[PDB]
């Protein structure tokens, strides 16, 4: 069960050096003595080896130079959770401190001075060219500018922002996974050692990770708000890292004209594990040129620091802030709709998030979560999770074909996820999960059976004070079976779920202490898109369809969203007074 | 006169399987949710699935969806329960039962009408059907107004067996089955007034429906 | 709105 | 899955009147519980539903109470005639879970057991076995211990000891305890013993048999 990771992009591999990460519960003594035990093997083999770094705090491992000859043996080692060949990394009131992964930074800045601290920590990759020479240049131009954006005098988004710089790429702008990894195990035992808010910016990107996603999931656990850019390759964020990670904020960067950011051919990197995008096109900052000198500068890593800044300036006022609330706040204080979807490519426009980041000016916040797509197997699932602190109130899918089996909010390792299943013949399926945080929410998820007999038809939360947040149907007649066009549950009440009176129905039934919950419906005979949205004070908790015809429903921020080939768009809007 | 009859007791070998029935009567067949539920002796009721009659569509627990498949028949009048590839873990005693609902809510109903139970026993073990053997007392001088008459049922298996006395006319204590060495012993002991034995005569009639056998032992 | 310095700052509501 | 914690045993109140059990659920089932009275080798009979509502024909005597996660389920006046297993379930959600059950014990006056020694059958005997019974009948309370004697000393290995559910009619126990012996073991001695021994009486009750006499 021990694997081996490389990138999927070949020129950024950088073989040679490689991440060793061991079990869960490995202690250092255990790493020391695999990595001893490595080097000894090898030694018999006749092979040079040399450990670099033994990681501690973060995550249990080491770091080997050694020849990928001996990669066989390595896997073969105790202990052994997986290995990850080294990559390439781009550059791209409270006291409240803002650590920077990046270039050196011009401390002595007008902009920054007195601000900005230099932790003297730097892991940074050689040159590339035998006959490169820095020269009269210091190697702190995106650095300083990013550090200016944060938290600049006259240009800065959080003025009142303490900041640590870490030297984690070279004057080409150019860092490895390993010494980020380094770095961030650095954070931990930072705040090990002391006490305070944290915020981590991280204005760089590779291509996907397992391991960098992991020591991010780790310091994200410890409380850490890391904020990261989406990626400048115009492309899908989940293929790149620390972008993928879904406990990190990824920034994609948008223009002026509220239109996404191009970057000669390229531009900001789109999709799912984008959670919302921010100015990142002629950014004014700080210019490492001069202590009075300005540039402006564009790329995700422009946007990932205003949302640096933002994260800064909520964390200065509420300190105790969790990484959940200061997300969900993130979105709520967005512009919403604002951007002009055209750019991206039509296939991702429904996973990128439309929201462009907003300072602030007993609530009920909710966010949705695209699941990746399911395979094109009849039996495949898509499976969307909300975040540890988070409850899943609402569980829709969506397949571009429209041939979906439905979907289920089913426990899996004791936490509630939406899962949506593929049907026979399908090209595959999307989970849309609505992940909120209510305050004292007493949640459960009540299954309902089919009801094909006359009565019994009417699914709702029977039990007083246990309102209806949001409804998912699953189809249960089998493949091989014989299908009869699905009827319809009759309605009664507005307060009951929606469904077939062939489909099993999961209905979400919170109780809390001002929770009040409502249905919206609008329908239209012949559409591509039905919609219905909740007023201004209420929260879109649960979005579904009334009618194969229908190729799914989805919330886009406030608003539900049926998508069709009357049609019905049916809402749950909750507040909590 | 609304009622769910059960197929009787089966023995089955390891990794065999069985479809039991159940005969639905004095109501409309395809109008009830009918549904199956396993009982093992110190756990408490396992919902396996339930089946619409008129549709044939079935419901399952995600735990048994392997195990069981409903099936309706509503020339015959019931519903089929089939259990594959069985192990001694499925050895319990399988209940039928129908769902009433009296209002539009989803738990507006309940389970009025059950079947008796269907014992499955997944063994090796060939069907024994038992020895029947009279308890009858010998010499002596009578002390009180009766006499008390004994059947003592062993050496048989699977546990299903029924003892009644002359035919079905007294007190009478059925003692539990135990387990003698692979094969279940059981007695059943009869009280009657001294007058009518041993002059009139009392027979126990038992009855091993796994082994299709009826034995009636006259006590003399 | 037009790109010029600053645009970033009013956008993310911090400058009128 | 919703789990269900029924209590062991029945909780006896005002002067032994009313006897009752809780069900308690793993998550707020609202009112959708259901109650149900299980006599052995018969079908589960519907009490209370909707945690409080009784079915037809159900006594005015069996009471059912609560609402979210604590369930009562009560019998007032409970008689000879009311002793089964009892057991709740939750139709909230599905997969439906029941509780484990729990079976109805009743106090009664102390009664003195029947004993009844029975010899083995010609038929058991030529088939090559001897099995020798004694009926202990409608004693109370259920604790009682059996000795067998064979030509007056102890017997401690071949004796099985079958209760019975305590009896519908009266409340009283019936156990059977059957020595089983080899013929050829059995045909080594002549005089066979049951003593039992109940709390109604200090002195034992002996039943015996001698093969010799008749
Ligand atoms: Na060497
Ligand atoms: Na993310």
């Amino acid at each position: 069960t021990a694997t081996f990771h490389r990138c999927a992009k070949d020129p950024w591999r950088l073989p040679g050096t490689y991440v060793v990460v061991l079990k869960e519960e490995t202690h250092l003594s255990q790493s020391e003595r695999t990595a001893r035990r490595l080097q000894a093997q090898a030694a018999r083999r006749g092979y040079l080896t040399k450990i670099l770094h033994v990681f501690h705090g973060l995550l249990p491992g080491f770091l080997v130079k050694m020849s990928g000859d001996l990669l066989e043996l390595a896997l073969k080692l105790p202990h052994v959770d997986y290995i990850e060949e080294d990559s390439s990394v781009f550059a791209q009131g409270s006291l409240v401190e803002v650590y920077l992964l990046d270039t050196s930074i011009q401390s002595d800045h007008r902009e920054i001075e007195g601000r900005v601290m230099v932790t003297d920590f730097e892991n940074v990759p050689e040159e590339d060219g035998t006959r490169f020479h820095r020269q009269a240049s210091k190697c702190d131009s995106h650095g300083t500018h990013l550090a200016g954006v944060v938290s600049g005098r006259d240009a800065g988004v959080a003025k009142g922002a303490s900041m640590r710089s870490l030297r984690v790429l070279n004057c080409q702008g150019k860092g490895t996974v390993s010494g980020t990894l380094i770095g961030l195990e650095f954070i931990r035992k930072s705040q090990l050692v002391q006490p305070g808010p944290l915020v981590v910016l991280l204005p760089l990107a590779g291509g996907y990770s397992r391991v960098l996603n992991a020591a991010c999931q780790r310091l994200a656990r410890a409380g850490v708000v890391l904020v990261t850019a989406a990626g400048n390759f115009r492309d899908d964020a989940c293929l790149y890292s620390p972008a993928s990670a879904p406990e990190v904020i990824t920034v994609g960067a948008t223009n002026a004209q509220d239109q996404p950011v191009t970057l000669g051919t390229l531009g900001t990197n789109f999709g799912r594990c984008v959670d919302l995008f921010a100015p990142g096109e002629d950014i004014i900052g700080a210019s490492s040129d001069c202590s009075t000198c300005f540039v402006s500068q564009s790329g995700t890593s422009q946007a990932a620091a205003h949302v640096a800044g933002i994260a800064a300036m909520m964390l200065s006022a509420e300190p105790e802030l969790t990484l959940a609330e200061l997300r969900q706040r993130l979105i709520h204080f967005s512009a919403k709709d604002v951007i002009n979807e055209a750019w991206f490519p039509e296939d991702q426009r429904v996973l990128t998030p439309n929201l462009v980041a907003a300072l602030p000016p007993w609530q009920l916040f909710c966010r949705t979560v695209w699941s990746a797509h399911s395979g094109p197997t009849r039996m495949a699932t898509a499976i969307a999770r909300c975040a540890p602190d988070e409850e899943l109130l609402s569980c829709s899918s969506f397949s571009r074909s429209g041939k979906r089996r439905g979907e289920r909010m089913e426990a899996q390792g004791g936490k509630l996820v939406c899962r949506a299943h593929n049907a026979f013949g399908g090209e595959g399926v999307y989970a849309i999960a609505r992940c909120c945080l209510l305050p004292q929410a007493n949640c459960s998820v009540h299954t309902a059976p089919p009801a094909e007999a006359s009565m019994g038809t009417r699914v709702h939360c029977h039990q007083q004070g246990h309102v209806l947040t949001g409804c998912s149907s699953h189809w249960e007649v089998e493949d091989l079976g014989t299908h009869k066009p699905p009827v319809l549950r009759p309605r009664g009440q507005p307060n009951q779920c929606v469904g077939h009176r062939e489909a099993s129905i999961h209905a979400s039934c919170c109780h809390a202490p001002g929770l009040e919950c409502k249905v919206k419906e609008h329908g239209i005979p012949a559409p591509e898109q039905v919609t219905v949205a909740c007023e201004e004070g209420w929260t879109l908790t649960g979005c579904s369809a009334l009618p194969s015809h229908v190729l799914g429903a989805y919330a886009v921020d406030n608003t539900c969203v049926v998508r069709s080939r009357a049609v019905t768009a049916v809402a749950i809007c909750c507040r909590s007074r | 006169q609304v009622q769910l009859k059960q197929s009787g007791a089966e023995l089955v070998r390891p990794g065999a399987s069985v479809k039991l029935s159940c005969k639905a009567s004095g109501y409309i067949f395809t109008d009830y949710y009918i549904n199956w539920l396993k009982k093992r002796p110190g756990q408490g009721l396992e919902w396996i699935a339930r089946i619409y009659p008129g549709s044939g569509h079935t419901y399952y627990n995600e735990n048994f969806k392997d195990k069981a498949t409903l099936t309706a028949e509503k020339s015959s009048s019931n519903v089929y329960m089939q259990l594959s590839s069985l192990t001694s873990e499925d050895s319990a005693v399988y209940f039928c039962a129908r769902e009433n609902f009296y209002g539009s809510s989803y738990v507006d109903w309940y389970f009025d009408v059950w079947g008796t139970g269907t014992t499955v026993t997944v063994s090796s073990a060939k069907t024994t059907p038992p020895s029947v053997y009279p308890l009858a007392p010998g010499c002596g001088d009578t002390t009180g107004s009766s006499v008390t008459l004994g059947c003592l049922v062993k050496g048989y298996f699977p546990e299903s067996v029924t003892v009644t006395w002359n035919s079905g006319s007294s007190s009478v204590h059925t003692f539990p089955a135990l387990l003698q060495s692979g094969l279940y012993t059981m007695s059943s002991s009869v009280t009657v007034p001294s007058s009518t034995w041993p002059s009139q005569t009392v027979t126990c009639s038992v009855a091993h429906p796994a082994s299709s056998t009826t034995v009636d032992k006259k006590l003399e | 709105m037009e790109s010029f310095p600053g645009w970033n700052l009013v956008r993310i509501g911090l400058l009128r | 899955d919703i789990v269900m914690t029924q209590s062991q045993k029945f909780m006896s109140t005002s002067g032994g009147d009313r006897v009752s059990i809780t069900c308690k659920t793993s998550q707020n089932v609202g009112t959708a519980v259901a109650w149900f009275q299980q006599k052995p080798g018969q079908s589960p009979k519907l009490l209370i539903y909707s945690a409080s509502n009784r079915y037809t024909g159900v006594s005015d005597r069996f009471t059912g109470s609560g609402s979210g996660t604590e369930f009562i389920f009560t019998i007032s006046y409970a008689q000879s005639e009311d002793l089964a297993d009892y057991f709740c379930h939750q139709y909230s959600s599905y997969p439906l879970t029941f509780g484990a059950g729990t079976k109805l014990e009743l106090k009664r006056a102390d009664a003195a057991p029947t004993v009844s020694i029975f010899p083995p059958s010609s038929e058991q005997l030529t088939s090559g076995g001897a099995s020798v019974v004694c009926f202990l009948n409608n004693f109370y309370p259920k604790d009682i211990n059996v000795k067998w004697k064979i030509d007056g000393s102890e017997r401690q290995n071949g004796v099985l000891n079958s209760w019975t559910d305590q009896d519908s009619k009266d409340s009283t126990y019936s156990m059977s305890s059957t020595l089983t012996l080899t013929k050829d073991e059995y045909e080594r001695h002549n005089s066979y013993t049951c003593e039992a021994t109940h709390k109604t009486s200090t002195s034992p009750i002996v039943k015996s048999f001698n093969r010799n006499e008749c």
